[PDB]
């Protein structure tokens, strides 16, 4: 009626294992957390030499040399390959120009062309490398709209005077018109061509395939919703005059069903170093040989020596190229190791018996 | 606001719930003010950070135009006003997160919690009086474990207020002859036989009995014959009724008998069984005691009748009346009765109280110098057996004293408006004439288990306070019957009284300034007014010098005028277990208990039963009541409350402990785990000229502190078990820790923030160095090369880290700790792997499948796990092996199979 139960969690008696730190206890977890994981360790760093890498950085392959084949400037291209030390094989750049666009501070075709000594695994990737681009101003990234997600046209004030959220910096325009790519992420997109597949001067009978079709998972698939565009109320953004001078008609519609890329662009980079996904091959076998690229040059980078590059790996189970994970692997191995034998040799060296009742800091008289 | 006062009304609710303006009743403690401090330290960094946020938010006018401006064209201008303006809402946006939130309220709940599992402590649960430790105020429970200073009111904690008969003073012959525990405890100490001795002393009372028994049935027969309940043995005075020393002794007998039968506040009433039968209740043991032997010896009060007393003397009724009634004074210390008998008409005014109240007013002109003299040598042979010294004196008021006394009272009865500060003047100024005719013997049994308890709270090295009023030989003998006052060591005693007046008879001011001097110089070594003061509070107190100070009352009284007085007493005061003081009114001991704890500021204990202990608990550290005499009520004026003294031993000593030891080691955990989550922000925020990066999730400002690593620093400060019960009882020499403080400094406050801002220093860089290179680690796809999935990188590693942190020092691997430490962990995964498939995810969305199926995501947190582990427990290790404390080095001693004879929650009292 009033007597208090008795158990053993009101009185706090749950049963318990108290360890306590002793070398009979110590050493044993110490010895084979230090082997397990020195030996991942030395797996994953065998698995990292294998893969191999190349990259060419061309953001200054317009004024470099002249309309001819030149060799590419030793601070542009870095290789990788797991067989070859001193595999130097400079790549070539050349550039040819075309009048056919007004806007001749950066236009024209960069054509490059490298080699490769080995074969490949039938895994290539190829991404478009970034150096030096501030994607963290949050006026920058705090501007897009919600609508795009699923296609909606909202109207102005939904998209200028809305919350912490909204495509502020380049709301509206002369006309008023409002932009379905609004937003500065979105207008300050790279702006480069990629071909779609890669020559072989080898036997030319055979060229290397290339597709723009799975550079990232079925989230875009499962975000894609039906869209009601007005097309009349969508302008295109003042950084795209160039690519649409005649402004959005009932046909040149940014569609979004097919070819993601223009909108893969939706989310920024972690950090200053910027770097996607533009080209996969999975069916085929990459052998060895010269090989030879072009890419166009739309998108203006020196007004702030801005740099830009491709970049053709592999991936493996932990990504490309990349030492730093075995490097802590080594230094955690070597540390814990390290700290194992000291105490070990404290215990050696200090050699005294575990429960001393006269160390107790009442003990003295 | 609302939130705040509702979620505050829902845990009321459980709380009441589980138990069957503001918050603070009264005060904090130093550990409130302590938090307080280390706040304003986390503000102040906080303050720092934004300055250097902000100088660099602002410092770029001559730094170079980077592509910050060649996208945007949008430059608004007035670089004194709108740059201002953009930092300081940032900064006030933005620098939000460091100041803790559910702190202030986390606290106390941390407190309830662990009160009310104090609550829920069977093993602190009465039987017989069925009166388990319920908490008052739930605010102020972590002085438990730094006790230093126990104050205790010996007259119901120290011994209960069970009454025994003893001896009896009659016109200077001492009547009663028996063998209690305190005489064989002075007769032990004393050095002669014991158990020879005290076999043959028992079977002397025994036939003492025997012999006083035959006497009462051969002479005559009484009406309070019983074979069980019969207590009376004294011989000498059953015989001395009729003739035995004569007439006047006959005559003096039984008027000392009338006397003290016609002054008692006793209430009297009949046994529901049999009306004949006493069952004499009151508010007075000793007064319920006397009239209880007045009736075993033949003076029978039987019936409940106020106005006059019915007595009977072997069946020869009587029937009598008290006039005027002044009942026990806080600051009288004594009862008066006034009585008139006509005829030869007369009035006796009667004062019963102790020897220090009584004597001091008496008609010095008048004085028989025989009698006094006898009673002096009476109580002080009593005092030294320990038997509680109840005196009365006698005042004959005759016919024309009768009248000037009606004349007086008439003429005084017309004061109104506070009339009781004249009477008192009054009574006081006219009534300098007293002659005392004797008084009783008294003695008091202990509590249950005393001796052992508090024998192991003083080896505990924790000083405890005892406090009296009545004398200090029974206090003394008292304290020697249980074992606190030991031998080898003597007395500081400090008394303005005694034999010393004979010699150096003076006013008691310079004859104790003196003594103390003497004290100060040549018994110890203290003597100055500053240095010694700081010098003792710096070292917070250490039980060492095992001596025994006494005080007497004008000592006492006196020492509440000077500065200088108080602080030589504070110094003197500083002896290893035994302080005692007598002769003090409940004003002046709580003054010396104010005094004590504003210098040299140490948490102090009040327990205490009766009513002059009110004035100790209202002022006092912290407080816990006794359900003994009438003066329970101070339990309510509490703190804490418990059936008996016995129990308290493992309250301070075990639970308080705990509790001081959790909350100052979890304190320091739950400041480590908030700076990291700031600090990846502000190293983050470096770049975009400080423009406020902002790289977690808008949702992670909350679930990271408030629902995902919330539950094991809490954990851990409720449901840790620092070491087994029964072996700390075995065993309390840890509780060191509280005497000395060191588990609760500014030091560790630092160490942690810097070990938090290392940790932080980790669990940023490895991932961020993990995509240095190429950041193309997808093994398929693309990857994350965002900063969300990298913000989800950074908080899983970090909130991993600071769980088996705590974990690591949690220092109790149960069925329970870890299964929540595992649950936590789980609903991390589970909220970021499910919330991140939802429209609210809009930009995230894809944490679940693009990052937990990953390697990297395994290959990383391994190393963040280690890396965070490792150093740590190797510097526990290293402090274990060349510092090892005694806490760890008993936990293994016990734990490899010395102490597990004795079962769990083991009682001496069994
Ligand atoms: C490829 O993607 C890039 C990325 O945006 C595009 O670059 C952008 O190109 C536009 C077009 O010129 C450019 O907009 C402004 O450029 C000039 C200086 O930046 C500015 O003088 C120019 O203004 C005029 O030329 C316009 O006729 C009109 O604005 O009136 C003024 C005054 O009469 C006149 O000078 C124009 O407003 C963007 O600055 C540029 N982006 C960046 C970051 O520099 C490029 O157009 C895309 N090309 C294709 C083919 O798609
Ligand atoms: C592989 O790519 C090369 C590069 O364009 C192709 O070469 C072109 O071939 C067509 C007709 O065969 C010519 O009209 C072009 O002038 C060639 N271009 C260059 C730059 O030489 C080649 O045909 C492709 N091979 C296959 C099998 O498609
Ligand atoms: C690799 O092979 C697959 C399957 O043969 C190709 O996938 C097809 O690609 C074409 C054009 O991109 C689409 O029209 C088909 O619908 C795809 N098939 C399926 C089942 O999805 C893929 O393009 C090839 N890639 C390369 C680089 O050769
Ligand atoms: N009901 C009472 N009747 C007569 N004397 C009392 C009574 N209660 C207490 N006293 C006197 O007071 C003394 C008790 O001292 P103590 O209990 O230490 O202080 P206080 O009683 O003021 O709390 C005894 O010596 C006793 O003579
Ligand atoms: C729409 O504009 C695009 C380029 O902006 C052009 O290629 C296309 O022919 C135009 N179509 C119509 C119907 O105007
Ligand atoms: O029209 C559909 C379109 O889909 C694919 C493209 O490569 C085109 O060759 C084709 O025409
Ligand atoms: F019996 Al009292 F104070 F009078 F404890
Ligand atoms: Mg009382
Ligand atoms: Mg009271």
């Amino acid at each position: 009626n009033r007597r208090p139960k008795e158990d053993a969690f009101t009185q706090q008696r749950l049963a318990a294992i108290n360890p306590v730190l002793t070398p009979r206890t110590v050493l044993p977890l110490y010895l084979l957390i230090a082997v397990v994981f020195v030996i991942v360790g030395g797996c994953i760093l065998a698995q990292n030499s294998k893969v191999d890498e190349v990259t060419i950085y061309y953001q200054d392959c317009m004024t470099n040399a002249t309309s001819s084949w030149s060799d590419i400037p030793s601070e542009h291209w870095q290789f990788v390959f797991h067989k070859y030390k001193t595999y130097n094989t400079a790549p070539q750049w050349r550039f040819v120009d075309d009048e056919s666009d007004d806007f001749t501070k950066q236009r024209g075709t960069c054509q490059i062309r490298f080699t490769t000594p080995s074969d490949m695994k039938n895994n290539v990737y190829l991404n478009y490398v970034l150096e030096k681009f501030a994607a963290n101003h949050r006026r920058y990234v705090l501007s897009f709209s919600e609508d795009q997600i699923r296609g909606e046209d909202a109207s102005y004030e939904t998209v200028h005077d809305a919350t912490g959220i909204n495509c502020k910096p380049l709301s509206k325009n002369a006309d008023g018109k409002i932009y379905y790519p609004c937003g500065l992420i979105a207008n300050s997109m790279f702006n480069d061509t990629f071909p779609l597949q890669l020559t072989n001067v080898g036997d030319t009978s055979n060229n290397y395939s290339l597709t723009n079709k799975g550079i990232n998972w079925e989230s875009d698939k499962k975000r894609y919703k039906k869209t009601k565009y007005n097309y009349t109320q969508i302008a295109p953004p003042p950084y795209w005059e160039k690519m649409y001078p005649d402004g959005y008609n009932e046909t040149n519609i940014p569609d979004i069903q097919d070819w993601e890329e223009f909108q893969n662009w939706m989310r920024p980079g972690a950090f200053d170093k910027i770097t996607k996904l533009i080209r996969i091959n999975k069916n085929d076998t990459l052998p060895a040989g010269e090989y030879q690229l072009d890419i166009g040059l739309h998108w203006p980078v020196l007004e702030f020596n801005g740099k830009k590059g491709i970049y053709l790996t592999h991936g493996s189970h932990l990504g490309g190229r990349n030492p730093f994970l075995g490097i802590v692997y080594l230094i955690g191995g070597c540390i814990c190791a390290a700290m194992a034998l000291i105490l070990l040799t404290f215990w050696l060296f200090g050699g005294r018996k575990i429960a001393d009742a006269s160390s107790l800091s009442w003990n003295m008289k | 606001s609302v939130p705040l006062i509702v979620i505050v009304i829902i845990t009321a609710i459980k709380d009441g719930i589980e138990d069957s303006a503001g918050v603070t009743p009264t005060k904090k403690s130093r550990i409130s003010r302590e938090l307080n401090f280390s706040v304003i330290l986390n503000f102040v960094l906080l303050f720092i950070l934004c300055f250097t946020a902000g100088i660099v938010n602002g410092v770029y006018y001559k730094q170079k135009p980077r592509s910050r401006d060649y996208f945007e064209f949008g430059t608004i201008g007035g670089s004194a006003s709108t740059n201002g303006f953009v930092s300081f809402w940032v900064a006030v946006i933005l620098y939000q997160s460091l100041v803790p939130i559910s702190l202030y309220i986390s606290v106390e709940i941390i407190k309830t919690a662990q009160a009310i599992f104090i609550y829920t402590d069977v093993l602190l649960y009465n039987a017989k009086l069925d009166y388990p430790c319920t908490p008052k105020s739930w605010n102020i429970s972590d002085d438990l474990g730094q006790i230093e200073y126990i104050f205790s009111d010996k007259t119901g904690t120290l011994t209960q207020n069970v009454m025994e008969f003893k001896k009896c003073t009659i016109n200077g012959v001492s009547y009663g002859r028996a063998y209690t525990e305190a005489l064989a405890g002075l007769r032990k100490r004393q050095g002669v036989d014991v158990e020879s001795e005290g076999r043959r002393e028992k079977e002397e009372i025994a036939k003492d009995r025997e012999t006083m028994i035959d006497e009462l049935r051969s002479m005559s027969d009484n009406t309070q014959f019983c074979p069980e309940d019969l207590t009376f043995v004294s011989k000498e005075i059953v015989e001395d009724l009729k003739g035995s020393s004569g007439d006047h002794q006959q005559k003096c007998c039984e008027h000392f008998l009338l006397a003290l039968a016609l002054c008692h506040s006793v209430l009297v009433e009949p046994n529901k069984d049999d009306p004949k039968k006493l069952d004499i209740k009151a508010q007075s043991p000793d007064e319920s005691a006397l009239v209880s032997t007045a009736r075993q010896l033949g003076y029978s009060f039987v019936g409940s009748s106020k106005s006059g007393l019915i007595v009977e003397i072997q069946g020869v009724q009587k029937e009598f009346q008290v006039l005027n009634v002044l009942e026990f004074n806080s600051s009288r210390k004594r009862m008066s009765c006034i009585i008139k008998i006509p005829g030869e008409p007369k009035a006796l005014l009667i004062c019963k109280g102790a020897d220090s109240v009584i004597y001091s007013r008496l008609d010095r002109t008048q004085n028989d110098a025989t009698l006094l003299e006898k009673t002096a040598l009476h109580l002080e042979e009593y005092a030294t057996e320990g038997l509680r010294t109840l005196c009365l004196a006698q005042r004959e008021l005759t016919w024309s004293e009768y009248e000037r006394w009606v004349k007086t009272y008439d003429v005084a009865a017309a004061s109104v408006t506070n009339r009781e500060e004249e009477l008192d003047k009054v009574t006081d100024v006219i009534e300098r004439e007293l002659i005392l005719l004797g008084g009783t013997a008294i003695e008091d049994r202990l509590q249950d288990g005393v001796p052992d308890s508090i024998a192991l709270l003083a080896e505990a090295g924790i000083k405890l306070w005892v406090l009296t009023g009545d004398k200090v030989e029974t206090a003394i003998n008292i304290g020697f019957s249980c074992n606190v006052l030991n031998n080898d060591m003597e007395l500081l005693v400090v008394k303005a009284s005694g034999e010393d007046v004979e010699e150096f008879g003076s006013d008691p001011i310079q004859v104790v300034n003196n003594l103390v001097t003497k004290y100060l110089r040549e018994k110890f070594g203290m003597s100055g007014s500053e240095e010694e003061l700081k010098e003792a509070k710096r070292e917070h107190g250490l039980p060492q010098g095992n001596f025994a100070v006494i005080i007497d009352g004008d000592a006492l009284k006196v020492a509440l005028n000077g500065e200088e007085m108080r602080r030589k007493f504070l110094l003197l005061c500083k002896n290893c277990k035994a302080v005692l003081c007598c002769r003090v009114s409940p004003a002046q001991k709580a003054a010396v208990v104010k005094l004590v704890k504003k210098t040299l500021d140490v948490m102090t204990l009040a327990i205490g039963d009766g009513s002059n202990d009110v004035a100790m608990i209202q002022s006092a550290d912290v407080g816990v009541g006794i359900a003994g005499e009438e003066g329970r009520q101070a339990v309510m004026c509490s703190d804490y409350a418990i059936g008996q003294f016995r129990y308290v031993t493992r309250l301070v000593l075990v639970h308080g402990k705990w509790c001081y030891k959790r909350l100052a080691e979890m304190i320091p955990q739950f400041f480590y785990k908030n700076v990291i989550f700031t600090l990846s922000l502000f190293w983050y925020g470096i770049y975009n000229n400080f423009d406020g990066s902002y790289l977690f999730e808008y949702t992670y400002l909350t679930f990271y502190n408030l629902a995902f690593t919330s539950v094991p620093v809490i954990l851990l400060a409720v449901l840790d078990q620092d070491v087994s019960d029964t072996v700390s009882m075995l065993v309390p020499q840890l509780y060191r820790v509280g005497i000395l403080r060191k588990e609760w400094n500014q030091t560790k406050f630092l160490w942690y923030m810097l070990d938090g801002v290392y940790q932080s220093v980790i669990c940023f860089f490895f991932p961020y160095l993990a995509y240095h290179k190429n950041m193309v680690v997808t093994e398929n796809g693309l990857g994350l090369d965002h900063r969300y999935f990298v913000g989800v990188f950074v908080t899983a590693i970090a909130v991993t880290s600071c769980n088996f942190y705590v974990f690591m020092e949690q220092y109790r691997w149960d069925w329970f700790c870890g299964l929540f430490i595992c649950l936590s962990l789980a609903v991390f995964y589970g909220w970021t792997g499910i919330w991140t498939s939802s429209s609210s995810s809009n930009e995230f969305y894809k944490g679940a499948a693009r990052v937990f199926a990953q390697p990297a995501y395994w290959a990383v947190l391994f190393v963040g796990v280690l890396f965070c582990l490792l150093p740590r427990f190797t510097i526990d290790c290293i402090r274990k092996i060349f510092y090892p404390k005694d806490i760890e080095i008993v936990r293994e001693m016990w734990l490899r199979g010395d102490f597990d004879l004795y079962p769990q929650g083991y009682d001496p009292t069994d």
